[PDB]
RNA sequence: CAAGUCUGGGCUAAGUGGUAAAGGAUGUGGCGCCGCGAAGACAGCCAGGAGGUUGGCUUAGAAGCAGCCAUCCUUUAAAGA
RNA sequence: UCGAUGUCGGCUCGUCGCAUCCUGGGGCUGAAGAAGGUCCCAAGGGUUGGGCUGUUCGCCCAUUAAAGCGGCACGCGAGCU
């Protein structure tokens, strides 16, 4: 999506980011600028978006870019963001995770179970003309124990993933009983 | 199981000045403890050291002897009429009498007479307890 | 209880707690977590017992995630004792826990009953916590 | 179901019925009779065949009453239709039955009035929800 | 009765603060409660 | 008790100030983004408040209303196994 | 505090706290009544005589409206024992 990015001159990082506004780069193979991106849009949009989908960065240049973010430090006690990495893009073809809806039931939620989406969101490699959206897979045969993983899964034309194919990308497991207790 | 967990919710520890000798501290220190069990009315004490929480844990130590003894000696008693009575084995008392002689058996108990006693001692048994099984059971 | 196998050393130094969780912070396992706000000493014995209250709450359903471990032994000397003489003996073990660690994490569960999962589980930690969701939680890179 | 101040519902046997097991007393406490629901009352159950008939009661204070007999249980038919003799403990995915697809629409034949709907389309797939209650499969 | 985490129980209880201290008001008796 | 009952702007109603924690609470004042506001319920007030079915199971009973499990469909203005 | 601050219990004399054993008020009750249970308010005043033991404490006898728990150098030996 879109969203409103200025620049930064370097000066009091720690009171640019109480001010308001949220500190950052961009940068990518080429150059790497600093600039401050508040916390009213980024909050707002980065939530929906996330790591996958791009944004724009109008600057007072205008100067449009595509970007994904690829480090965003929180602030530990009280989870708030300090920083946040954009890569700038073209049709230079890179990484990145990709989102995973698993539309189905397993076996394993009939008689207790549920599913432990392991890996659910994959990172593959390839460019920007190729960036899709909710990357499915099937769950209508995850039985209770045993469960799939690995990239045996549906990669649509020209998902060049990066895993093993081995990777657990997600398992099924039983509840919680309450029959339990024990000691010795 | 082996268990008996008295928890210490119904017990009433008390702490008096110890007694005998001592010194400047025998008439100064809460040493002598009592620990007291109210559902049974034991009550057991202990001045034997010069420290009342060496003595409490001591005099609890003997609280659930005794108690595991008397908790016990109903087991003996509670257990030795839910088998019955019938046990003389003197001449005039039997459930069943086997014979070899004449060859025969006779339930005593329904008035049935076999006559296959080298046959039962076989485990063959089915039949005197088919009628066991109603004399016994057919009172109550 | 929940104490480790083995350890090369059976008794070891009390130490400090300086604020700031070093690792553990986001969500990364289930949908909901429990993340302390003071930092604490938490022993084996509460652990275990808010986990119980967790599973005992929502009996036969979704999956817990328990994200600290005991692994540190609490020493403590003998009742009327005096000083010296050696360090005390083991009663347990706990697991340092510093602001902002997330100690709980439980999914396959609904909104209504992972909340009020966690709420019961903290009524039974020495500190004050803290419900969340999962968002920024994704460090996956 | 009918009218109230004085009714009771319930899905009576089959072939006999006088007795207090069933529920032969239950509509007495509510006002009743042991002459007037017996004999004088299988004259449906003879006719609605076997097995269940959903026949309720409506009490006026008088021996009088409202036997408005019903078509049996979706609970029952389905058990006909499949074989089994209960459904489950628990539904489900599980169930000792199966029912294919127009095995909905033998029953279709069967409950026709008061569902709601005329037809029997818009009316069987009533049934292919206590196929969801049950357990009872689905052949499809 | 008297407690200090004073709650409404059921649907019908009401939450009146009166006299500087935390009250609840409801239909039946057994839930009422005064902070404390 | 020597020097401002000094100036401008807020907050608190507890004598807080002039001790204490978990944890409680439509205390107050101020920022937040969401509901959803002539398919004009936000509250009262007027009528509704359905059918297979009492869901199956369990069980003396379990008829929405111990509990295990499933939670689809029919009729409209509306109505949940 | 060792150029000395006499230590248990008893007796005598009390006085104070309330986390109340009676007695007065009161809300819940699985409160029919009578009698209880539990919590709230409230010390104004009361809070027995014996057997045993140095005992404190306990157990027991006989009563009672009740036979409260604690502080005061585990109150009180220039007051006694
Ligand atoms: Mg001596
Ligand atoms: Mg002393
Ligand atoms: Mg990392
Ligand atoms: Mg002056
Ligand atoms: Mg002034
Ligand atoms: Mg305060
Ligand atoms: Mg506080
Ligand atoms: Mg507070
Ligand atoms: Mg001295
Ligand atoms: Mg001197
Ligand atoms: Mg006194
Ligand atoms: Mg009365
Ligand atoms: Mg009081
Ligand atoms: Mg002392
Ligand atoms: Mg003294
Ligand atoms: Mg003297
Ligand atoms: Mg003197
Ligand atoms: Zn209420």
């Amino acid at each position: 999506y879109r969203l409103k990015a200025y620049y930064r001159e370097g000066e009091k990082p720690s009171a640019l980011r109480r001010a308001g506004k949220l500190p950052g780069v961009m940068y990518n193979r080429h150059l790497n600028r600093k600039v401050y991106v508040d916390l009213v849009e980024f909050d707002k949009v980065f939530r929906q978006a996330s790591i996958h989908h791009v944004i724009v960065l109008e600057l007072p240049d205008g100067q449009s870019l595509p970007t994904l973010v690829r480090q965003v430090n929180l602030d530990k006690r009280r989870r708030r963001p300090e920083h946040v990495d954009f890569f700038v893009l073209s049709d230079e073809p890179v990484e990145m995770y990709v989102p995973l809806r698993f539309v189905g039931t397993p076996a394993g939620v009939r008689a207790g179970g549920v599913l432990q989406e392991i890996h659910r969101d994959i990172l593959v490699k390839v460019s920007p003309r190729n960036i899709p959206e909710f990357i499915e897979v099937d769950v209508s045969g995850l039985e209770i124990g045993d469960s799939l993983h690995a990239s045996d899964l549906k990669l649509p034309p020209g998902v060049e993933l990066a895993v093993s194919p081995e990777e657990t990308i997600a398992a099924v497991v039983p509840p919680e009983d309450v029959e339990k207790l024990a000691e010795e | 199981e082996v268990e008996v967990v008295l928890k210490p919710e119904e017990l009433r520890i008390d702490v008096m000045r110890a007694s005998g000798p001592g010194g400047q501290g025998v008439n100064t220190t809460d040493s002598a403890v009592r620990v007291v069990h109210l559902p049974t009315g034991i009550t057991v004490t202990c001045q034997t050291t010069r420290s009342q929480i060496k003595n409490k844990e001591l005099a609890l130590k003997i609280l659930k002897a005794r108690l595991y003894e008397l908790e016990r000696k109903k087991r003996e008693e509670e257990l030795k009429a839910l088998r019955g009575e019938v046990r003389p084995i003197e001449w005039g008392s039997q459930i069943r009498s086997y014979v070899l002689d004449k060859n025969y058996v006779k339930d005593h108990r329904t008035g049935l007479m076999r006559h296959d006693p080298e046959n039962v001692l076989d485990g063959d048994l089915m039949d005197l307890i088919w009628a066991g099984l109603e004399w016994k059971a057919g009172r109550r | 209880m929940l104490m480790p196998r083995r350890m090369k050393y059976r008794k070891q130094q009390r130490g400090r707690l300086k604020g700031a969780t070093k690792g553990g912070d986001y969500v990364a396992f289930g949908d909901y977590g429990l993340v302390a706000l003071e930092p604490a000493w938490i022993t084996a014995q509460q652990i275990e017992a808010a986990r119980v209250a967790m599973v005992r709450h929502f009996r036969r359903g979704g999956k817990i995630f328990i994200r600290i471990f005991p692994d540190k032994p609490y020493t403590k000397k003998p009742l009327e004792v005096r000083m010296g003489k050696g360090k005390g003996n083991v009663e347990g073990y706990v697991a340092v826990v510093k602001p902002g660690r997330v100690m709980f994490e439980v999914a396959g569960v609904t909104e209504e009953q992972a909340m009020e999962a966690l709420r019961i589980a903290g009524h039974k930690l020495p500190i004050k916590t803290k419900i969340v969701r999962r968002d920024a939680y994704d460090e996956a890179q | 179901m009918k009218k109230v101040v004085a009714v009771v519902k319930l899905q009576l046997p089959a072939g006999k019925a006088t007795p207090a097991p069933p529920v032969g007393p239950a509509l007495g406490q509510h006002g009743a009779n042991i002459m007037e629901f017996v004999k004088a009352f299988n004259a449906a159950t003879a006719n609605m065949g076997d097995a269940i008939v959903p026949v309720e009661i409506t009490i006026y204070a008088d021996r009088s009453f409202t036997f408005v007999t019903k078509t049996p249980p979706a609970s029952y038919l389905i058990r006909k239709a499949a074989g089994l003799e209960k459904g489950a403990h628990k539904p489900g995915r599980e169930k000792v039955g199966r029912i294919t697809w127009e095995q909905v629409l033998e029953i279709a034949k069967q409950k026709m009035p008061d569902l709601n709907t005329t037809d029997l389309e818009a009316a069987a797939r009533m049934i292919a929800g206590s196929a969801r209650s049950m357990g009872v499969e689905v052949v499809g | 009765k008297v407690r200090a985490s004073v709650k409404r129980i059921c649907d019908k209880c009401k939450v009146i603060r009166r006299h500087g201290r935390v009250y609840v008001i409801c239909e039946n008796p057994k839930h009422k409660q005064r902070q404390g």
